[PDB]
């Protein structure tokens, strides 16, 4: 989940 | 005690949406995102 920068 | 009045995230902060329909915090600072800020 997250947007993994 | 209640919720301040200045600033949501200090600088090097974008909040961004991410996901699909939720808004976060892409931290420039040291490149990452957090659906929450910081500091509040």
């Amino acid at each position: 989940p997250l947007p993994p920068y | 005690f209640e919720i301040p009045d200045d600033v949501p995230l200090p600088a090097g902060w974008e909040m961004a949406k991410t996901s699909s329909g939720q808004r976060y915090f892409l931290n420039h600072i040291d490149q990452t995102t957090t659906w929450q800020d910081p500091r509040k």
